[PDB]
DNA sequence: CTCAATTGGTCGTAGACAGCTCTAGCACCGCTTAAACGCACGTACGCGCTGTCCCCCGCGTTTTAACCGCCAAGGGGATTACTCCCTAGTCTCCAGG
DNA sequence: CCTGGAGACTAGGGAGTAATCCCCTTGGCGGTTAAAACGCGGGGGACAGCGCGTACGTGCGTTTAAGCGGTGCTAGAGCTGTCTACGACCAATTGAG
């Protein structure tokens, strides 16, 4: 059996995005097959980028289980994803800050 | 002294523990919810979802107050700086 | 159907006294909105009504009377929200016929003008809210002594921050 | 039962193809699933708002490329267009 | 005790140490509640409205994600 | 419908709504026309968005009271119910 | 010509509100009749709240030309109105917040 | 001269304060309007006095309560005297220094205290407060009509 | 006849204008490095609108920025200028 | 300090009067000819030769007024808590971090 | 399991971008009268030194009430069917942007 | 002048709130050893104030451009009405979530 996912070479569905784009489109939109492949590819790339950035810090602590703390460091650590995603990761905290004003007798 | 409070920061920055209460924290919300409209109901996931956001909001509010003391050559936070920092975002007082 | 002047709300229905062409003032009847054909007369009538409400320059009043002021002909129509509560109208208007002393002054819900002033009573815990202006004429001392410490209002948040900064600048 | 379609195993299907020796839990999946749903609604709204003032009703290929350039800056949207052009080039070529 | 005495003194000190606060004043324990009340009232007034809009009587976790989106503090949780 | 300058006759007709001892200039009308248009667009966008999360489609009279309570704070939300109920009670054949 | 303005007395035209609501159908949708009537009332009230302040701010000059600087006293002068309008006002001029530490 | 701080209208005359440099507020005297010569220090103050008054609405701050100030002063030249305070009110024409008839009652607040009985005089741009006991004895018809406004 | 080839436009910036614009907010005195520090943020603030106006003009199949793309470019940053369309 | 005196004024009079001088007149402090030369330098980066109308500059001049004053007010308010009266160039990066901007 | 994705009917009425009318792009270099910006030498208040009020770190003692396991009444979640009286489609009158 | 709901109509397909699946929330009692409140020694914060550096405030000198629009080349919107090709909604294969 053939489908639209195996023709373009993408793991994201084509019908789901086409059905979801018809709700936000005003009146009766004509969302064909040329408007979903370009939309799902960006979402797949954005989803894979966070996973690839989080996988680089999971092998340093010697742990095979995926922890939610590694996803927050992959977003707040980079200067490109921190300015875009203005939300906060639930159950991750912040990045450790190092300063010279955390001792006795001032600095 | 500064050796005891030095490791306490790293002990909290490496583990995301549940520092917010569950039973006494729900009564504070119920006391205000009962004043608007009576005969209400709540779940268990809503409290956790609110606590997960409050744990980040507290740190976000404390960072803005702690950053206003490095330039002024200070190490102790002051309640007067919170009102001045809240006016820039839009919450004010 | 010429020029509307009278306007009142009767049971949630805003009436419109349409002036008949070629008739006197005694033959004007209330014509409800059910069969009309004037989309411009409705828009042209409210253009001059808002000018009369703002023409009072600090409430002008002379010494020879003949200067009666009023907010509306039906007192904020029927769906009122200030003074009393639980909408509707004045269901309970008893309390001044006994003449007692108030217990204490507590707080209530804040609003943008005309707050719900709750008046307590002795012995029983009956809650009564006044709204009529006739109760402040027979006994004006009780209305004056009632307003003491109802709503706690300190000062503006912007003015308090200026005085607090002078104690740590020098 | 007519519930909403959520992206649960869609991320796992791609994670198992690249790193088969990795295991995810049931708590870190909802955090990644909600992010895609929150980032797609903004793109959908931006694409829908660009057709009411331009007297349009058909979504072409420029409406999808404009949202990436508007949201993502020039330091990250340079490779996205190059990666997306290949999917359109391989689709109109053959089966 | 009363419901307003939920937040203790060490609870705020254990949370302020995550950002980088060295010394904590004594007035913070009495000034944080005044801000927390206003921060929680904005969500309380929205939860009842979201519950009444759907003709329901129970505040679920799905409406909190939609209510926090308009306040500016978006959090990824149960949907949204 | 979808035009940019859909309001032109009603904008110039506003002259007796203020004090008779003053007149509107040419640079003060564009600031007042866009102010109401922005609020109208925001209301139209919120009405078409608050119905999908609660499983709705028909925008009746109950879907408009939620947008006013969510936008305006609680200190001024009760001042609009009296104005909104007057427009509903006056409309006959609808109770 | 009854339409909807003959059954509801309002300043803003009722027929001009549903003209833009018909485009946002959102798949199988429907536009109500009372929705536009309820939405126009809030807009009329918000417009009148500023039109009254613009007339009350001027009472001593009696100028026949409305200045753009006088219109900023209603938004920037009210805390409940400045926080609701998140957009920036087109034009200069702020509030002269004179502090005791500056003098 | 830097700016105008004190401004009182006594005996139908508007006098401005001369802010002298290198001194304070106690070293400033008074001067008639016909003796000054500074047209640039008039419009700038008139445009600010209205802005400072239009923004002081919606339950303002409190003042010194339990004080009658006037209420039967004395005799033998009750004018001249010394100086009251350093604000815009205090030493102002409260009707006792001019002898005018009241016009109407304005002002309607709702704060922690009594009602604001702002009595406005005829041909006067300013107003002051009056007592609640002597208002129903002289002209009680105005106090009754004031409550029946809304 | 199109556009003039202007180069080195960072030297022609008005100096007293930056000092006059700060007097409206309530700034008493200023430093000497303010004129060099403000330009380092002005370009970054203007690039977020310049890069968006060109995209908005190209999306509408046009080449000249009219009086409508500016509103759409300012609405993304939370500005929304008044007096230009709706 | 006078106009016909050999000695100059003291540092504390003209700087204070300039704040009140700009609170009674509505003018545009941003220029038009020198400000238009900086936009064309950035608009001609990696794109083709484009043009502009007479409304984009007027809109940018009004948009920059609501931003420069808003950015200066935060610095002026933050400079008071530092036991000082003059603003510092390093305070802009600290003030931008509280609003949400990177530094 | 269920009820989503899919291929490829078929002439519906969307869209690409030529040509035309007659706006206001922005070159060359006209005039009026106060701004740009060099670097005098007055006297503001930088952020170092170190005076001295009554703050609050570290981690004792042992109250008050954190939050653990596991009772079992009957709240009201989130749907699925019935059949009320909502207001689209789209003809062609004589209003209005 | 322009160019789209208005009104009559009677199709399409949703709100109201009945029925009833199969396990949450909240009042309640009993009781581990978490981290609760109050206020002890003596670390080194904040605030008040003396002394006098660095490099700003505030006019004049000398420009060579600032502002309004002065005049006129040949690019620039939007409108019009041809031809063109994406993918509405339809039925129903055979496999993902």
């Amino acid at each position: 059996a053939v489908s639209r996912s195996q023709r373009a070479g993408l793991q994201f569905p084509v019908g789901r995005i086409h059905r979801h784009l018809k709700s936000r489109t005003t009146s009766h939109g004509r969302v064909g097959a040329t408007a979903a492949v370009y939309s799902a590819a960006i979402l797949e790339y954005l989803t894979a980028e966070v996973l690839e950035l989080a996988g680089n810090a999971s092998k340093d602590l010697k742990v095979k289980r995926i922890t939610p703390r590694h996803l927050q460091l992959a977003i707040r650590g980079d200067e490109e994803l921190d300015s875009l995603i203005k939300a906060t990761i639930a159950g991750g905290g912040v990045i450790p800050h190092i300063h010279k004003s955390l001792i006795g007798k001032k600095g | 002294p500064g050796t005891v409070a030095l490791r306490e920061i790293r002990r909290y920055q490496k583990s995301t523990e549940l520092l917010i209460r569950k039973l006494p924290f729900q009564r504070l919300v119920r006391e205000i919810a009962q004043d608007f409209k009576t005969d209400l109901r709540f779940q268990s996931s809503a409290v956790m979802a609110l606590q997960e956001a409050s744990e980040a909001y507290l740190v976000a509010l404390f960072e803005d107050t702690n950053l206003c003391a490095i330039h002024a050559k200070r190490v102790t936070i002051m309640p007067k700086d919170i009102q001045l920092a809240r006016r820039i975002r839009g919450e004010r007082a | 159907v010429e020029k509307v002047l009278d306007r009142r709300v009767v049971k949630g229905q805003v009436e419109y006294l349409l002036k008949w062409k070629g008739f006197s003032e005694e033959h004007n009847t209330w014509e409800p909105e059910k069969n009309l054909d004037c989309p411009e007369l409705i828009s042209e009538f409210m253009k001059k009504y808002k000018k009369m409400k703002e023409g009072e320059n600090n409430k002008p009043r002379e010494k020879s009377e003949s200067n009666k002021r009023k907010s509306n002909f039906s007192n904020s129509a029927d769906d009122i929200k200030s003074k009393k509560k639980r909408e509707q109208s004045n269901d309970i208007a008893r309390g001044f016929e006994r003449g007692l002393e108030p217990e204490k002054i507590i707080g209530a819900t804040d609003s943008c003008g005309d707050l719900m002033f709750l008046m307590k009573w002795k012995d029983t815990d009956e809650a009564d809210l006044v709204l009529a202006k006739e109760a402040n004429v027979k006994c004006p001392q009780i209305v004056i002594a009632f307003y003491e410490e109802r709503l706690t209002w300190h000062a503006y948040p912007e003015d308090a921050e200026n005085k607090e900064k002078e104690t740590a600048k020098s | 039962k007519t519930r909403k379609e959520s992206y649960a195993i869609y991320v796992y299907k791609v994670l198992k193809q690249v790193h088969p020796d990795t295991g995810i839990s049931s708590k870190a999946m909802s955090i990644m699933n909600s992010f895609v749903n929150d980032v797609f609604e903004r793109i959908a709204g931006e694409a829908s708002r660009l057709a009411h003032y331009n007297k349009r009703s058909t979504i072409t290929s420029r409406e999808i490329q404009t949202a990436v350039r508007l949201l993502l800056p020039g330091e990250l949207a340079k490779h996205a267009v190059s990666e997306g052009t290949k999917a359109v080039t391989k689709y109109t070529s053959a089966k | 005790r009363d419901n307003i005495q939920g937040i203790t003194k060490p609870a705020i000190r254990r949370l302020a140490r995550r950002g980088g606060v060295k010394r904590i004043s004594g007035l913070i324990y009495e000034e944080t509640r005044g801000v927390l009340k206003v921060f929680l009232e904005n969500v309380i007034r929205d939860a009842v409205t979201y519950t009444e809009h759907a003709k329901r009587k129970t505040v679920t976790a799905m409406d909190v994600v939609y209510a926090l989106k308009r306040q500016g503090r978006t959090l990824y949780g149960f949907g949204g």
